[PDB]
């Protein structure tokens, strides 16, 4: 490898060989695995050559070297990034898009991705210089089959990174002008482009519900249940983030999860041997549980409520407060007929068991569920055997120790729970 | 979020 004095000697030389021998050679250490010398290119001055040499069409090779070496160094740190930008690093890339050679059109998608994955504001900067059009005209052909595996990689992956930040999310005009390309990409075979497909869904469904809306309108939520079964991993943990965040929406956009089949899903993803599966999938169920009546109901005949008890009776203590709140957003909605079918599923016994936990906000939405549960009691007038059954399996030797708690919401529902019934 | 070639 060569030194960084002999790159610059290199470089400033007024010889178009030399050059593209020099940035070939700062391409290769860029491209080391052990601590790249980002900051000492940076400090040479080199940038600004680089981005010069992005511009020589009659010397394609130093196009590639310099595209490939700026890439690695706007891979790095924030600062590293805003290196190759100050450069004027962003006009040249979107220039090399519409090269005759696939290899450096590859490469400026690539160093475009790192750019616009910064942060909000320079993905806004990409698409302020006008990114978007010649992305998406590298992909219009009939069959995306006819493109190189790693060609359609690297476009899917820069489209990603183009709808992922927030506060702000991306521009609604660019969104509207991705997601049909997008949609095309849902469809596709190959598994990282399906990964990093859903992703992209993953970020446009994580705001508001105009946005929710915008995405579910394409029809991809039939395609997202069918990717949320998928084998891989890699697949159905974006799937079943856009899925989760769906069901934050209205209960119309909830029901078209419903209505293709994912609830189906369900009893794999809560019994799913990854920690991170199960934690959002009960996420999920807990934000279904607080939907309407009916919608519960068919939380109630997919059979998922016995599951809902095995999460709740043993799982990661971060598995088992989402499921806590499912409980009690189930409790606070549901009928009366529905909340007894909650008891005689075993509800009761590891709700207690969970009071011992040493966190506060679980306990508040434990003892919120066992109000709604009684509640219920009240209603049909068995207050009474409900009472017998939270003493039998030893809840109320907790529920009258949390009279003496630090907080004092915990105190005062405690109390009122002992004194009532 | 930001990727190397190697």
């Amino acid at each position: 490898n060569w030194s960084v004095e002999d790159i610059v000697k290199g470089i400033n030389s007024n010889n178009l060989e030399s050059q593209l021998q020099a940035t070939q050679a700062a391409r290769k250490l860029l491209s080391r695995e052990k601590q790249p010398p980002i900051d000492n290119i940076i400090r040479a001055g080199l940038i600004p050559k680089f981005v010069s040499f992005l511009g020589k069409t009659d010397c394609s090779p130093i196009q590639f070297e310099s595209a490939w070496a700026l890439t690695n160094i706007a891979s790095g740190t924030s600062e590293q990034t805003k290196a190759v930008v100050d450069g004027g690093a962003i006009p040249a890339f979107i220039s090399l898009l519409a090269s005759p050679h696939a290899h450096i059109s590859e490469q400026a998608v690539w160093a475009l991705g790192n750019i616009a994955g910064d942060g909000s504001a320079f993905r806004d900067l990409v698409i302020k210089h006008g990114a978007i059009d010649p992305l998406l005209a590298l992909l219009a052909v009939p069959d995306l089959s006819t493109l190189a595996c790693g060609y359609l990689r690297n476009l899917t992956w820069t489209l990603s990174n183009l709808c992922r930040n927030k506060n702000p999310a991306p521009p609604l005009d660019a969104v509207e002008q991705i997601l049909p390309t997008l949609v095309r990409l849902l469809h596709h075979n190959d598994p990282e482009v399906l990964a990093d497909s859903c992703w992209a869904i993953s970020y446009l469904t994580d705001g508001p519900n105009e946005r929710i809306e915008m995405v579910v309108k394409k029809g991809v939520v039939p395609q997202l249940v069918k990717l949320l079964g998928a084998t891989e991993l890699p697949i159905v943990t974006p799937a079943l983030r856009a899925i989760g965040n769906i069901v934050t929406g209205t209960d119309e956009q909830t029901q078209k999860v419903i209505d293709a089949g994912a609830l189906a899903v369900f009893p794999s993803l809560l019994t799913n041997p990854k920690t991170n599966i199960q934690k959002e999938a009960t996420w999920t169920m807990s934000n279904i549980t607080a939907g309407r009546q009916d919608q519960i109901q068919q939380v109630v005949n997919h059979g998922l409520v016995p599951f809902l008890v095995g999460v709740l009776s043993k799982a990661d203590f971060k598995t088992q407060k989402e499921a806590a709140w499912a409980i009690t957003n189930y409790t606070s909605g549901g009928t009366v007929e529905q909340i007894v079918y909650l008891v005689h599923c075993g509800i009761i016994e590891p709700l207690m068991n969970l009071l011992s936990a040493k966190d506060t906000k679980i306990i508040q939405v434990i003892l919120d569920a066992i109000s709604n549960i009684f509640q219920a009691a009240e209603k049909l007038g068995e207050t009474e055997k409900l009472s017998i059954m939270i003493e039998e399996c030893g809840g109320l030797d907790k529920i009258e120790a949390l009279q003496r708690h630090e907080n004092e919401s915990v105190y005062k529902a405690s109390l009122n729970l002992i004194e009532k019934y | 979020n930001k990727k190397p070639r190697i």
